[PDB]
């Protein structure tokens, strides 16, 4: 399993890509991992339980939600690998990720929505069912309420923390878990969210298909940072109320620990690391 | 200590934030919302950028609803 950067795919690849996730739509499937999110985003509190977001079991959480997202494109086409999207480097709308033979681009500026692409409402192939706002077409406002995608520069500063995480193990955070995040310093990860619009910036982000690619990158920023301080590690390690200790196991599956999902090459290489 | 209530017509939608964390309404629809530990907001329409108040985030959500009726949760 080869995960590999959005902007290299082969126009097969974009297209079968497509295919698996317009078919787990179909299904009803995709659906159910839009609800499953929102409610982690919901439940997650810096102050009591928090397990998917805002504490240092985000990146495991999010590791172990995107292979179960892979696993059911795979079902579907067996050859469809999880791409992602490096923001810091296809960083503008005229990103080949946004043309209409892949996501589509940004939305018209009356209402938010989405024209070209096989995401469009208009190709009756892409409901919004799980959602806040009532409007049920995809919607994206790209650059509309934060102006710039994170740079290299940023990037790179944020992988040289060397913390993984630091007490009290929340959105306050100094470390590199919550400025890979973003809810302090320049701002990855939630920036990101942002700079979309549209469902992007709600709880309900996995109804735009370019969530998988997003997490998809902060994935690998989190290999790339374990390979930058090799001898730095997930933190806490134990006994730690309301967070998810490194052996402890992590809701909703319970099955799984972060322990068992820092080396990623368990399940999947990159194209480049 | 919680924030005080509000009520106001944003908009044209009524927004309404009580203390409960703490509740808000879009025209009587109860919105999710959340403090974070630096003491600014989000709601679950606009989670990702964090705004002072629960009243900036109840008018961050009717900016974004563009006037659709928001959905219970
Ligand atoms: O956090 O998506
Ligand atoms: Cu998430
Ligand atoms: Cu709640
Ligand atoms: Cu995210």
């Amino acid at each position: 399993t080869v995960r590999k950067n959005q902007a290299t795919l082969t126009a097969d690849e974009k297209r079968r890509f497509v295919a698996a996730v317009l078919e787990l739509k179909r299904s009803g499937r995709y659906d159910e991992f839009v609800r499953t999110h929102n409610e982690f985003i919901m439940s997650d509190t810096d102050s009591g339980e928090r397990t998917g977001h805002r504490s240092p079991s985000f990146l495991p959480w999010h590791r172990r939600f995107l292979l179960d997202f892979e696993q059911a494109l795979q079902s579907v086409d067996s050859s469809v690998t999880l791409p992602y999207w490096d923001w810091s480097a296809d960083r503008t709308v005229r990103a080949s990720l946004w043309a209409p033979d892949f996501l589509g681009g940004t939305g018209r500026s009356t209402d938010g929505r989405v024209m070209d692409g096989p995401f469009a409402a208009s190709t009756g192939n892409w409901p919004i069912n799980v959602r806040v706002d009532s409007r049920t077409y995809l919607r994206r406002s790209l650059g509309g309420s934060v102006a710039e995608l994170p740079t290299r520069a940023e990037v790179e500063s944020v992988l040289a923390i060397s913390a993984y995480d630091l007490p009290p193990y929340n959105s306050a955070s100094e470390g590199f878990r919550n400025h890979l995040e973003g809810w302090r310093g320049v701002n990855l990860h939630n920036r990101v969210h942002v700079w979309v619009g549209g469902q992007m910036a709600t709880g309900v982000s996995p109804n735009d298909p370019v969530f998988w690619l997003h997490h998809a990158y902060v994935d690998k920023l989190w290999a790339e940072w374990q390979r930058r301080h090799p001898d730095s590690a997930y933190v806490p390690t134990g006994g730690t109320p309301d967070v998810v200790d490194l052996n402890e196991t992590m809701k909703p599956w319970n099955t799984v620990r972060p322990a068992d999902l820092l080396d990623h090459t368990a399940y999947y290489t990159f194209d480049a690391l | 200590a919680a924030p005080e209530s509000f009520d106001e017509v944003y908009k044209g939608r009524r927004i309404q934030g009580r203390p409960a964390g703490y509740e808000v309404f879009v025209d009587g629809v109860q919105l999710h919302v959340m403090r974070n530990a630096d003491g600014s907001w989000i709601s679950v329409v606009s989670h990702f950028d964090p705004v002072p108040t629960p009243r900036a985030a109840a008018r961050a959500a009717v900016d974004e609803l563009q006037g659709a009726p928001l959905l219970p949760f």
